[PDB]
């Protein structure tokens, strides 16, 4: 199973670098070319990078105006691309690919890209949980509010990780530079009054990971 | 419609700074009529201020019965208080709400409200010989007694009836809770 | 050296056969080979077709590549059009540089009617004691996309400090979200808030109040 797994994104202020890194396994890494290519709302997607299955040749995209390199490391099965002079247009998910010849056969998850000169907000972290009522359900939808942060993404997990099924995180709104979402968990309500729920909320760019756990709303 | 603007005005708050607190509109005030039209319930409150609004009506004239009438006075004239029309272009608002009233929307089955009998449509218009007004009012007399018997006055069908119960801990809090759930819809 | 230029939506009844074109605006469409991507909504995208007509495994047959050389364009055909064919679609060529169609979105009409489903949050203690209060209104299992939100407080239209989020997919049906931002004050002083979603000519609500069991 071929996986190519992104890291080194984040938010930067314009001028300054951020370095990719695309990390390899499932497949003869040295067997074949690898590249970047990133994605906007508007702008759709756009070929950035381009290095040979031998680290022999590199080609760049237009809007790289030889501001960025490509590189590889066939024995860390690992390839770089070095971000120098960034603008805000150059705001995006920026994707990993392996190469068959003629096409781009396998893509990374992508890891985001935000240059701003604003500076990183941290969410505040509230717990949701339905109000106390007469008539109550076999099932029960708990939830995570984050509140009021910038840049994206967050991460929400349940029970790190070991709740996955009935998880939905909702995408955020914007209003005045800052991101709001909820993340729920439909749980059944035996689990719920059996053990503690609790959602765990990632913030990378202001380094913020919590915990809340979701307690009843009592009288 | 939300049952509770299908109720008479009674003013259970006024916002700080708006028309109304300018004015001097308390809570506990009885908004009767403005300019217009007779005023019964809060949406007739809602659709003649709009009206007067999109009207072009500026200022107007509002009557409201504040406290109880002494026997026999209850029909004296009221004067007008004067008021800036709310801009309903613009979102503005008069400043007052009802709150929640003090009238059980549901009882918990086994619960000390429900071992004494009281039932959904009651209204409650004394705690522990204290008259009150709104919910919370409720809440905060109850929360009070934590743990101490609770005498309750309460108003059904036309007919004030007395109610005595023990609050019951429970153990999942470690808080009291009497078993009433309020009229919200 | 070219672009490549996609409509930037289509919609097509489920079951039916759809064609999602590719044009080359210079040179031949036949001179450098065309490969076609799938990207569902928050995911990575996948290979549907690469060199021109070749299905990778795993990809169902209803998809196939063609070249139109006659209006220089590619052809990605998709019979018996299926829920889960709702996604973007890119082509893709090169000659010295790397080029990506704008991508099509896909929309496969006569889906199962499927109404939305509603959850509500008051305000928690801990943001209270900020002396602020935000209500929360998940939107999820609904099919068509398209909705209208909108809050009341005390039954009456409230637009002040609210954010809805535009629906997105997950699985094969949408998500949305929106909030309510008030104060303290404002929370406490009301008997109720309402969630309201209108969809396919019906409207669902649930509502909040600032007043709990005693």
């Amino acid at each position: 199973e071929v996986q190519l797994v992104e890291s080194g994104g984040g938010l930067v202020q314009p001028g300054r670098s951020l370095k990719l890194s695309c990390a390899a396994s499932g497949f003869t890494f040295s067997n074949y070319g690898m590249a970047w290519v990133r994605q906007t709302p508007t702008k759709g997607l756009e070929w950035i990078a381009s290095i040979s299955a031998g680290g022999d040749k590199t080609y760049y995209g237009d809007s790289v105006k030889g501001r960025f390199s490509i590189s590889r490391d066939n024995a860390k099965t690992t390839h770089y691309l070095q971000m120098d002079s960034l603008r805000s247009e150059d705001t995006a998910t920026y994707y990993c690919a392996k190469t068959s010849r003629v096409y781009f056969d396998y893509w990374g998850q992508g890891v985001m890209v935000t240059v701003s000169s604003a500076e990183t907000t941290a969410p505040s972290v509230y717990p949701l949980a339905p109000g106390t009522a007469l008539k109550s359900n076999s099932m029960v939808t708990l939830g995570c509010l984050v509140k009021g942060y910038f840049p994206e993404p967050v991460t929400v997990t349940w029970n790190s990780g070991a709740l996955s099924s009935g998880v939905h995180t909702f995408p955020a709104v914007l209003q005045s530079g800052l991101y709001t979402l909820t993340s729920s968990v439909t749980v059944p309500s035996s689990t719920w009054s059996s053990q503690a729920v609790t959602c765990n909320v990632a913030h990378p760019a202001s380094s913020t990971k919590v915990d809340k756990k979701i307690v009843p709303r009592e009288c | 419609v939300p049952k509770y603007l299908k109720e008479p005005v009674v003013v259970g708050y006024v916002q700080r700074d708006s028309i109304a607190q300018k004015i001097g509109i308390k809570p506990g005030d009885k908004i009767i009529k403005i300019n217009g039209y007779e005023v019964r319930t809060w949406e007739d409150l809602r659709d003649a201020l709009i009206r007067l609004s999109l009207d072009g009506v500026k200022e107007t004239t509002l009557f409201l019965e504040r406290g109880v009438a002494m026997p026999g006075a209850e029909d004296d004239v009221v004067l007008h208080l004067t008021i800036k029309v709310p801009n309903v272009q613009k979102g503005e608002e008069l400043g007052i709400a009802p709150l929640v009233k003090p009238v059980v929307g549901g009882v918990k089955k086994g619960s000390p409200a429900d071992q004494v009998g009281i039932k959904p449509g009651d209204l409650i218009l004394e705690v522990n010989g204290k008259k009150i007004n709104t919910w919370y009012e409720l809440v905060e007399e109850v929360r009070k007694s934590q743990g101490k018997a609770i005498k309750l006055k309460i108003l059904r069908n036309g007919k004030m009836i007395e109610k005595e119960l023990i609050p019951a801990k429970d153990p999942k809090t470690g808080t009291y809770f009497i078993g009433l759930f309020p009229k919200t819809e | 050296q070219f672009v490549l230029t996609q409509p930037n939506s289509v919609s097509t009844n489920l079951g039916s056969t759809v064609k999602l074109s590719c044009k080359r605006s210079t040179g031949n469409i036949g001179s450098n080979y065309v490969n076609w991507y799938q990207q569902h909504e928050g995911r990575s995208p996948t290979t549907m077709i690469y060199r021109d007509d070749k299905r990778p495994d795993g990809v169902p047959d209803r998809f196939s590549g063609s070249i139109d050389r006659s209006s220089n364009s590619a052809l990605l055909t998709i019979n018996n059009v299926q829920t889960e064919d709702e996604a973007d679609y890119f082509c893709h060529s090169y000659s010295s540089g790397i080029v990506f169609g704008g991508g099509t979105k896909l929309t496969v009409l006569g889906q199962p009617k499927s109404t939305p489903t509603l959850t509500v949050f008051p305000p928690s203690t801990e943001e209270l004691q900020g002396n602020k209060a935000t209500l929360v209104c998940l939107i999820s299992d609904f099919y068509p996309s398209d909705v209208e939100v909108a809050w009341k407080a005390n039954g009456a239209p409230i637009s002040q400090g609210v954010d809805t989020a535009n629906p997105t997919k997950q699985g094969n049906k949408y998500i949305a979200s929106s909030f309510l931002r008030l104060t303290a004050e404002q929370w406490r002083s009301r008997n109720s808030f309402t969630c309201q979603v209108t969809h396919e000519g019906n409207t669902v609500e649930k509502s909040l109040s600032p007043a709990e069991c005693v």
